[PDB]
């Protein structure tokens, strides 16, 4: 909407009629729920996945796996892992 | 024990041998020691060197010293202390805090007298910010020597006093802030600056005979505290000498300024120096005032204690800072055109050490300088100690944990889970039993037993890993993600006249007070206050001062009333027009009366664990507040209740937990606000406090998307929605609520006028639960207590210090330095300008000031969406100074804004400024406020008593407290419907509330549907002796005229002899004058009055006949005079003579008999010998 | 160019914003520069000789007032200090 008020404003293009900015305004980003109307409305499940819980959803059995951030004793424990998940087959 | 609740879980991680290992190294005191370790294990390490002796410890932050010191107290208890930081800079013209310089002071002295345990225990470890390690400090301060009292000191009353001036102790008449202290006659209250509560000390001669400690509020003894000895330290770092006099006075002969004493520059505060009157901004010029070889805080340690620097890398980045810091405030407060016309490196000796002068000079003291960092180095010992894992809003994580700690102790290992918060070690035990992990509440101070994991109540922020000790400890912040470093006194506490403020009289109106005299007739001294009224003055007497009413009203000072009964009718038309706004007042109350309003039901299982989610502890007049507001709930009659509080006492706490409750009985609730930015605030409190239960929160903001507003916010027919928060949309006629169960309402009184009608019509259907920050006078409280309960919150959860305000002329560097360092802290501020047609301009110059300062501007002539978006994107730190009007900036609640600068202060009432003041420092950050005034101009002496009078917030009676009542003037008029001045102006605001009382009590009295005065040869006054100051005796006399029964007077008395001490004569006397009205009350009796120096006249009184003939044979020469209806007997004599008559209160006791036995009653079933 | 930097001020007020010239004495200039790489600043209103010697991945768009009194190669070496990185 910023660039569209700013790119065709009347002071912009001082022509000596204006330039029917609401008409432009029809074809800009839809609305957030526009999107999930029009999928819907068109044969198109929305669906989600979130990495916040939510006990009205479905979680997975998945979790992060560890990660290092600078900590050479998560590096030889993460081997020590792996080599212990292997080992227990 | 209960103090030292983590000293056997450390104890039990001492055992590790790498930390055995710093012991045995740290015993032999070598010159370097590096160690490498997690920041978790900073208490560890502090432990193991305080296994050697005493030390100190360097944190970067003061919230790393805080809770560095917490941890430690866990493990120590009184045996680790923290050495505070100065709010202030070296050289800023603001003193630092009372209860800071009072802590630092003690910490010293403690450290120079290890055994005096009326200081505390030996200290074992210190903890300190960078900055108090590398301020430097006089060599001279431990030495001065506190005012020490202990019951049977033998001490010279009045150098008590005069030594507690010159440590900086501000005299008062009544004790209300640490620092300050009160004189009576035999009797000194005061507050050192580190105690819990105030000390009364009663004085027999040159010895004290007792020691109590007393309340702020009710200004009463507090039997069941124990008071040892008080140690009262200075209140500033220095002493009031007279070599300090005089080098003031030799720095005043510079900059003298002998007239017109601008309050806040540099004459004035010379000045006041020379008189010898500490003032504020004083620590800045001690290099001049008190020039000597400065030194460390290390050289207060004792020999041979080390030093550990944890983070060193950030120790010397924040030293940085903070020497950059000091020099702007250097630059700032003493460049040649701030000081008027002293050289600021002739200061610089008060400033900030270097990082490398700082080691160097503990080196050389004998204090080796050890760190702990937790990037590695080569040369550096490594501990076998790792940090805890976090699950950082990962519940799997959660369980991952839990099932690290269960194989743990399988194994045979010591597992603790250390938990800060209150009522959270139930929970994380029924989380480890979910696990498959037995687990158990250890008690305090002891170790966790191998093979159970052990929930330990106490201090840990962070957990810590230790394979050599087969020990594994985890907080609650590593299984939340949440810090939480965490009983109070109450608050609510008369009437003050200065010469020329106007008063209200109840039967003669409107006059100007002038002074308190004393006139006496025939040896007894009668106190009298005066009026100045047009055409002549009025004196009251003692006893009639309830007819006495400070005028608050029309603004335009209204017109002294006189002799005439126009008076009386402006009081009748006053009168008829307030009985209108009762009757609809409990016509509400009649329409809550018949209401068929559903009933709740009692709590559910949710709602006992949702409260306990509180993160912090609930007090005491919160949880009664809502034992109310869930019992109204309960009661078949519809709840209608106002809690009132100031803003972070818990009264949105309270609606979350009315709010779930009404979710829980099938309703749903609606909650409105005035603005957007509030209904964004309370949004986000809701659903925080309401996550992981399934309720469904919502929003109808200005800004909430046509696409959820219309679809999800007002599909509440479908009742999925549980609470909507939202402002005015909510009030719109398209709304529609299936089963609206409960609403809350937040600050009701910024509404629209046709938006509360609207709000008013629910109050009739459903319960309503209004919150309000602004208090509402007693009087109205207990008098419309019928139609509306109200309860109020004078408990405040933590302690509120008062933020540091500087007046003075406008400078801009000044303002660059404040501004920045809110800015360094990452706050916000707030800059007042409020001609709006030069605000633009005013935020550039700010820009101009503060380049890298995000700015805006907002004021009320914008239209409302472009300003609660600027509101909203200074809440969400989208700028950092908001350059505002009043009515924008009182109004919103920012509790990261701290700083505020009111420029043109002067332009501004004495209640403005309060207000601005109050929206900053509101939470535990110190606050800070400016006061400036124009140097381009003279600025006028009214002004000059009002910005003199709020340099010192310490204002009881100067007219804060006359402030304090206009803000009730809104929240009086808030409840009354709304304000109608027309007659409130020429009757007066009390007076007029005073009617709506009798109003109201007329009208709940619907279902029912429908002074003495004695003047007598008696010398009965409270003696200047007993009580000087005039404002606190004149109330004493006001209530002691209006306890109603013995038993109040009992009570009047009791409090005057704590207050002040024993009666004396006179003030006994007064006493039993009193108790007679009451006893011509209960007979009826309007006038006792001697109508010579020979005969007393009892005014109305009719005799049946045996009544007259018991008169005649009980009382000669005594006759009744059926008439004028008196009753005219002579007074006895005392001795024989040709001898006086008797007077005083053989005289009172003696008229008493005559009232009795002329009224049935024996002559000796009473008597005024009491007290 | 003082002016400059408060009008865009004025035009966009949550960003922060310097100014950045070689009348500047040099520390003044290599502490803005520090400030600006470190991300302590959102804007910086600076001259041809200091925009061209500055390598900053983050500052991707670029503001030419006046264009017209510029150089074929002062404007060509202008705008390649900026959108170097991944962002366009």
């Amino acid at each position: 909407r910023e660039f569209l008020e700013a790119s065709w404003s009347t002071a912009a293009v001082g022509g000596d009629a204006p330039i029917d900015l609401e008409a432009l305004g029809a074809s800009g980003f839809v609305t957030f729920e526009e999107a999930r109307e029009a999928a819907r409305e068109g044969g198109h499940p929305w669906w989600t996945l979130s990495q916040l819980s939510d006990e009205s959803a479905v979680e997975l059995d998945i979790r992060s796996a560890p990660s290092a951030r600078g900590s050479q004793h998560n590096l030889e424990e993460i081997f020590a892992m792996l080599r212990a998940h292997v080992a227990t087959g | 024990s209960v103090q030292t609740p983590i000293a056997g879980l450390v104890e039990l991680a001492l055992s590790d041998p790498s930390l055995q290992d710093v012991i045995r190294r740290a015993a032999d005191r070598p010159a370097d020691l590096a160690l490498v370790g997690p920041a978790s294990a900073r208490v560890l390490v502090a432990a193991a060197l305080a296994q050697n002796g005493p030390l100190l410890v360097v944190a970067a932050t003061g919230r790393e010293a805080d809770e560095l010191t917490a941890e430690l107290r866990g493990v120590f208890g009184d045996s680790v202390a923290l050495f505070p930081s100065w709010e202030t800079l070296p050289h800023e013209r603001l003193s630092p805090g009372v209860e800071t310089v009072g802590a630092r002071l003690m910490l010293l002295r403690r450290l120079a007298r290890p055994d005096d345990e009326t200081l505390g225990a030996p200290l074992r470890v210190v903890v300190t910010t960078t900055r108090s390690l590398l301020q430097p400090m006089a060599p001279d301060l431990v030495d001065i020597e506190p005012v020490t009292l202990s019951v049977g000191a033998e001490m010279e009353f009045e150098d008590v006093v005069a030594r507690l001036v010159d440590l900086s102790y501000t005299r008062v008449d009544m004790v209300g802030k640490r620092g300050e202290f009160a004189v009576r006659g035999g009797i000194l209250d005061v507050f050192p600056p580190t105690a819990e509560h105030p000390v009364r000390v009663e004085f027999w001669g040159d010895e004290i005979s007792e020691m109590r400690a007393f309340a702020i509020a009710d200004q009463r003894s507090i039997p069941e505290v124990p008071v040892q000895t008080v140690v009262a330290v200075p209140c500033r770092e220095l002493l009031m000498t007279d070599d300090v006099r005089e080098r003031a006075a030799a720095l005043a002969a510079e900059h003298p300024t002998t007239e017109n004493t601008v309050p806040g520059t540099v004459p004035d505060m010379l000045a006041k120096l020379a008189e010898g009157i500490p003032v504020d901004g004083m620590e800045a010029l001690l290099p001049l005032l008190h020039p000597i070889e400065p030194t460390t805080l290390t050289r207060h340690l004792p020999e041979g204690a080390p030093v550990l620097v944890c983070d060193p890398e950030k120790v010397r980045t924040r030293a940085a800072d903070l020497i950059k810091t000091g020099r702007e405030f250097l630059e700032a407060s003493w460049s040649t055109a701030a000081v008027g016309g002293i050289d600021l490196e002739a200061l610089g000796a008060s400033g900030f050490v270097t990082f490398e002068e700082a080691r160097e000079a503990a080196r050389e003291g004998g204090h080796p300088w050890w760190t702990l960092s937790q990037l590695s180095d080569e040369s550096a010992v490594e501990l076998d100690i790792r940090s805890a894992p976090s699950a950082r809003g990962s519940q799997h994580n959660l369980e991952e944990i839990f099932a690290m700690l269960r194989a743990h102790v399988a194994t045979g290992g010591y597992a603790a889970v250390v938990t800060p918060g209150i009522g959270t070690a139930h929970r994380v035990v029924e989380q480890l039993g979910e696990a498959d992990t037995a687990a158990t509440i250890l008690e305090p101070g002891t170790a966790p037993k191998a093979g159970v994991v052990g929930v330990l109540k106490g201090p840990l922020c962070s957990g810590v890993v230790l394979p050599g000790a087969n020990l594994v400890i985890i907080t609650e912040t590593d299984l939340t993600g949440n810090r939480v470093t965490a009983a109070a006194k109450r608050r609510n506490v008369p009437l003050a006249l200065t010469a020329g403020d106007l008063v209200v009289h109840d039967q003669h109106g409107i006059g100007k007070f002038v002074e308190m005299t004393e006139r006496v007739v025939g040896g007894a001294r009668r106190e009298y206050l005066v009026l100045e009224y047009a055409s002549d003055k009025l004196y009251v007497p003692m006893d009639s001062l309830d007819q006495l009413s400070r005028y608050v009203g029309g603004e335009a000072p209204s017109l002294s009333r006189l002799g005439g009964s126009d008076w009386a009718n402006t009081k009748t038309k006053a009168r008829r027009a307030v009985r209108e706004i009762a009757s609809e007042l409990v016509a509400l109350y009649a329409k809550r009366q018949s209401a068929p309003g559903h009933a709740f039901g009692p709590d559910t299982p949710w709602q006992a664990e949702m409260e306990d989610a509180f993160g912090f502890t609930e007090t005491i007049d919160q949880l009664t507040a809502i034992q109310e507001v869930k019992s109204d709930m309960e009661k078949p009659v519809p709840m209608d209740r106002v809690i009132c509080g100031d803003v972070g006492y818990g009264k949105t706490e309270i609606a979350v937990r009315a709010a779930f409750k009404a979710v829980q009985d099938g309703k749903q609730v609606a909650v409105l606000v005035p603005t957007t930015l509030l209904a964004d605030q309370h949004l986000q409190t809701f659903t925080n406090r309401m996550a992981g239960f399934p309720v469904t929160v919502k929003g109808l903001s200005r800004f909430t998307d046509p696409a959820e507003s219309r679809a999800v916010i007002e599909g509440l027919k479908d009742g999925s929605v549980d609470v909507v928060i939202g402002t005015h949309r909510l009030l719109q006629t398209g709304v529609t609520w299936k089963d609206l169960g409960l609403i809350i309402v937040d600050e009701e009184q910024r509404f629209g006028v046709e938006h509360k009608e609207h709000i008013k019509s629910m109050r009739t259907h459903v319960d309503v639960l209004t919150m309000s920050a602004t208090p509402i006078p007693r009087t109205l409280e207990m008098s419309l207590a019928g139609i509306r309960e109200m309860s109020t919150i004078l408990t405040p959860p933590e302690e509120r210090y008062p933020v540091l305000t500087y007046v003075g002329p406008h400078d801009d560097k000044q303002v660059a330095a404040a501004l920045r360092r809110e800015l360094l802290r990452d706050g916000q501020a707030f800059y007042i300008h409020n001609r709006v047609r030069t605000i633009d301009e005013a935020a550039a110059r700010v820009r101009q000031l503060v380049p890298e300062a995000r700015v805006v501007v907002a004021h009320g002539q914008m239209n409302e969406e472009t300003l609660e978006k600027t509101v909203e994107g200074f809440w969400n730190r989208e700028y950092d100074i908001l350059v505002c009007t009043t009515i924008v900036e009182t109004g919103l609640d920012i509790s990261n804004a701290n700083t505020l600068i009111v420029e043109r202060a002067d332009t501004f009432g004495l209640s403005q400024l309060h207000q601005l003041r109050g929206r900053v420092g509101r939470s535990r950050e110190r606050g800070y406020a400016y006061f400036l005034y124009p140097p381009n101009k003279p600025l006028t002496e009214t002004a000059y008593d009002r910005l003199a009078t709020i340099a010192q917030n310490n204002e009881l009676g100067a007219g804060m407290a006359v402030a304090m009542k206009d803000l009730e003037i809104r929240g009086a008029g808030n409840v009354l419907g709304a304000e109608q001045s027309g007659h409130v102006a020429g009757v007066g605001f009390d007076l007029y509330v005073r009617l709506v009382g009798e109003a109201v009590e007329a009208y709940r009295a619907a279902a029912d549907g429908k002074d003495v005065r004695i003047d007598l040869p008696v010398d009965a006054h409270l003696p200047p002796e007993y009580i000087g100051s005039d404002r606190l005796r004149l109330e004493a006399y006001r209530r002691l005229a209006a306890a109603a029964d013995d038993d109040a007077v009992a009570s009047v008395v009791d409090e005057l002899i704590d207050r002040y001490g024993p009666l004396p004569e006179p003030a006994q006397r007064l006493v039993a004058v009193a108790r007679l009205r009451l006893l011509c009350r209960e007979f009826g009796i309007t006038e006792i009055g001697a109508v010579s120096a020979s005969t007393v006249r009892l005014s109305p009184m009719v005799l049946p006949d045996s009544a007259q003939l018991r008169l005649k044979r009980m009382y000669p020469g005594g006759h009744y005079r059926a008439t004028t209806s008196t009753v005219q007997v002579p007074l006895p004599r005392a001795g024989e003579g040709v001898a006086p008559r008797i007077r005083d209160l053989e005289l009172v006791q003696w008229v008493a008999g005559l009232v009795l036995v002329l009224n049935g009653k024996g002559q000796g079933d009473v008597d005024m010998s009491k007290f």
